[PDB]
């Protein structure tokens, strides 16, 4: 449900292997935006999901994969046209694409500007995150995380 | 630029070749590469940890 | 495989010229471009055996020549040997686009703004082929770059000399220090 | 002569010709204008060499004041065409007397400074130099405080 | 001539111990003596001195006498033991200077070409590095006064010497030295605003008083001149740092980065090694 996942066989175990086979190819269809491949996984491997009780996500995970598919394209390209990404992500229509990109801006997923005539989508490179801003501000949480462990080591040292 | 004999960058549209030797690498590789070695300090100490406890 | 002719030819070494083919196909990835031309040109005993094969020596120097018109041809000839040889069946899949990014590494490093129509020239002619190709390189983390669509512009980038290069410290250091957090609560009890 | 060498600034090159065009008629002694402007092939070389004196002495003071300059502004300042400036930009820079970054697309050019990586001198001259004048206040203030409070 | 002076705590005490000499017998004025300077260079230094009985009448505000039989033969005493030590001038504890002080220096100019007077303080109070120093010159004046002899302030600084810190720096024993790098620089910062901005308010109130009364001093012109040198940055609303804004944090760029990088590995040195040595002793004992 995060939308960003790698292939999960790096977590596979030879004993857990046989049990995760219906659940394995699932995430393999999440990395791709094909509907025919994703729906075929739900039909054949849906039997294993019944014991887990995970069916709550399968309706909202379709909206999760379409965000991964558009993030793959938006990160790979500067400008992405709605008509070219229409059939490539097979949204099949210009009107629902205007609804998805609108909600993508509402969720802060995409920075793309859109020029509506036919229409088309013309974006630009997002920058200025730079150096002086994010790393040093994140380091406030990194050191506050580390200096607490200094106390955790002292507290653990006081018992002996 | 690939052979390092020339440090710069071109401009295809307006046709102006710009030369920059600026972007050094100094502090960074001297940090992360030492931490990658520090990954061998804890993993090799994991043997001492689990051995003395159980 | 740096030993080269010091092994000479043996019943267990089969044909040494074929052993030259095995070491030259791995040397176009693992052996970097400064050292790629070095081992063949400065290396004495290994240089005569590669000059005997016009197909391999061409693709070796054409890789240094950077021309992308002869790559898709000659790389297929190497792939023909990679297809018809044993133990290379699982390993040829990643080998294909790894020699592409090897040629594409030096490619995008050349210009900050590059038009893919100028790439159609060298590729002969890449139009929609490198569209999804180079896009599937970025998604897998291979050669992070920004290529503009319908605007015919490629952007370079990514300045890895400063920001993202710092991230290896704390990220690998998280599970590190986490492992000694949990194991610190174990002592005692 | 020496006026152009000291304090520089700007003067119309024809006004310098007005002064050094009378030295042909000056005299008494015409020999200084003979060896120089009296010879046709030697004069034309020294005339363009006289140009090298007036145009580069501007570049010497302008390199101190840049910062930046537009290409069109350099033409009216050097009293010649932009193409003659590019010729004077090429021959002076191959002598590497002044480092210059010349952009002909937007017309913005400048003399030095090398890309501004400077960090230390930005902070040091800030903190050390300037604040030394700021911390020297009370030092000589109590010196003058004694002066004003002893009489008044 | 004389630019700056170096006053040792030893010779300054020679004025202070004489404050016990004539302080018990009284009565008026102050402690006054003749100063023995050590001049190796334009920078002036003082090692020892000799205090002489001196009095200045009030009424009679212009009356002053040194004892010159004390000055002559005792010079041959200190000269015999120390050949380098000679009289560079005189001194006194002030606290301020009456107009009669013009005649004390001009009389002893036979001893030294320029006699530097040192105003000292027996009871430390304010505002800072104590005592004072003056030099005798003639600037006349711009208004046209007859030639005006007025002592100009000489910056005074304390200095040390070998073998003299034995008993001096021993008796305190209560000082914490320093500690450089943590508290030493920051206590100054809290004081740099205090001592920096208090003289700011004391002078700006006297500079406003100028228009009101006490004019002259006009000054002129030294007051506003170096104040305008202070004006390279005002800094006023708001800070005019638009060019120094990105540069502000850019100076804090690496300082925070290293502080983030050092504390990470210093922890790896502190955390790991502590856990190792702890469990080695703790669990193997019981």
């Amino acid at each position: 449900l995060l939308g960003e996942i790698p292939d999960r066989l790096q977590f596979r175990q030879p004993s857990l292997k046989r049990s995760l086979m219906p659940y394995f190819l699932l995430t393999q269809a999440v990395r791709t935006g094909n509907l025919a491949k994703f729906n075929q996984v739900l039909d054949q491997f849906g039997e294993k999901f019944q014991a887990d009780g995970t069916y709550t996500l399968i309706i909202r995970l379709r909206h999760n994969v379409i965000k991964t598919g558009v993030r793959m394209i938006s990160l790979s390209y500067s400008r992405i046209s709605l008509a070219d990404i229409a059939q490539k992500l097979q949204l099949d229509s210009p009107e629902d694409a205007e609804f998805i990109v609108a909600k993508a801006i509402r969720d802060g997923v995409i920075e793309a500007s859109i020029n509506h005539e036919k229409g088309y989508v013309q974006s630009k490179e997002m920058i200025d995150i730079y150096s002086t801003r994010e790393p040093q501000l994140a380091f406030h949480q990194r050191i506050s995380f580390c200096l607490d462990i200094h106390n955790m080591s002292v507290k653990a040292m006081r018992f002996p | 630029i690939l052979d390092k004999k020339f440090h710069g960058i071109l401009d295809q549209g307006e046709g102006v070749l710009i030369i920059f030797d600026e972007p050094p690498v100094d502090k960074t590789y001297e940090a992360a590469l030492e931490t990658i070695q520090n990954m061998s300090k804890v993993v090799d100490s994991l043997y001492n940890k689990a051995k003395k406890l159980t | 495989f740096l030993d080269t002719v010091s092994t000479f030819t043996s019943y267990e070494l089969m044909d040494y010229k074929t052993f030259v083919t095995y070491t030259v196909y791995v040397s176009m990835i693992a052996l970097e471009r400064p050292d790629l031309r070095e081992k063949v040109i400065k290396g004495a005993e290994i240089l005569e055996v590669l000059h005997s094969l016009p197909a391999v020596r061409q693709y070796l120097f054409s890789l240094y020549e950077c021309r992308y018109s002869v790559f898709f041809q000659s790389l297929a000839v190497v792939e023909q040997e990679m297809k018809k040889d044993w133990l290379f069946a699982p390993h040829y899949r990643y080998y294909v686009r790894e020699m592409r990014i090897h040629a594409y590494s030096q490619l995008l490093e050349s210009y900050r703004s590059l038009t893919l129509g100028y790439m159609a020239e060298a590729f002969g002619v890449g139009v929609e082929f490198i569209d999804q190709e180079l896009s599937r390189f970025i998604a897998a983390g291979r050669l992070h770059c920004k290529i503009d669509k319908v605007n015919e512009i490629v952007e370079t980038n990514r300045p890895d000399s400063k920001n993202w290069q710092y991230q290896e410290t704390i990220k690998k250091g998280d599970l590190l220090l986490n492992r000694v957090q949990k194991l610190s609560r174990v002592i005692n009890m | 002569l020496l006026k152009l060498f000291t304090t520089m600034e700007l003067m119309r090159w024809s006004t310098l010709v007005e002064d050094y065009g009378m030295e042909l008629r000056k005299g008494s002694l015409e020999s200084p204008a003979t060896d120089v402007f009296g010879s046709t092939e030697e004069g034309e070389k020294r005339w363009k060499d006289l140009k090298n004196r007036v145009v580069e002495h501007n570049i010497r003071i302008m390199a101190k004041y840049y910062t930046r300059i537009t290409m069109k502004r350099m033409a009216q300042l050097l009293d010649l065409s932009v193409d003659e400036s590019e010729a004077f930009l090429s021959n002076l820079v191959v002598n590497k007397t002044i480092f210059a970054k010349v952009d002909r697309l937007a017309g913005i050019i400048n003399f030095q400074r090398p890309k501004d990586p400077n960090n230390l001198l930005n902070d040091w001259s800030q903190k050390l130099n300037s604040l030394m004048s700021l911390v020297n206040k009370t030092t000589h203030l109590i010196a003058k405080e004694e002066m004003i409070h002893n009489l008044q | 001539a004389v630019q700056k002076v170096v006053v040792h705590p030893l010779v300054l005490l020679s004025v202070v111990d004489h404050f016990n000499r004539i302080g018990k017998v009284g009565n008026q004025k102050r402690v006054v003596g003749v100063l023995l300077g050590s001049w190796q260079k334009k920078v002036l230094d003082v090692s020892n001195s000799f205090a002489v009985p001196f009095d200045e009448d009030d009424k009679d505000d212009s009356v002053w006498f040194l004892d010159h039989d004390y000055l002559e033969n005792m010079y041959g005493m200190f000269k015999k033991v120390n050949a380098r030590e000679r009289i560079v001038g005189w001194y006194h504890t002030g606290p301020k200077l009456h107009k009669n002080d013009i005649a004390i220096n001009e009389l002893m100019k036979r001893y030294c070409p320029n006699s530097v007077l040192v105003i000292i303080d027996v009871k430390p109070k304010d505002l800072g590095l104590p005592t004072e120093a003056y030099i005798s010159v003639e600037e006349v004046h711009d208004d046209g006064t007859p030639t005006s002899k007025t002592f100009e302030h000489v910056t005074s600084e304390i200095g040390a010497e070998e073998a003299e810190e034995v008993g001096v720096e021993h008796l305190l024993r209560d000082i914490k030295d320093t500690t450089v790098g943590t508290l030493s620089q920051r206590i100054t910062n809290q004081v740099h605003g205090l001592k920096g901005l208090n003289s700011k308010l004391l002078d700006i109130r006297s500079y406003l008083e100028k228009v009101a009364t006490g004019k002259l001093p006009i000054n002129h012109q030294i007051i506003y001149q170096l104040q305008d040198v202070f004006n390279l940055l005002p800094d006023v609303s708001l800070q005019e740092f638009v060019k120094a804004f990105y540069l502000k944090t850019n100076d804090q760029m690496v300082v925070v980065y290293l502080a983030s990088l050092i504390r990470s590995v210093v922890a790896l040195h502190n955390l790991i090694n502590n856990k190792i040595a702890n469990r080695d002793a703790e669990k193997k004992e019981g």
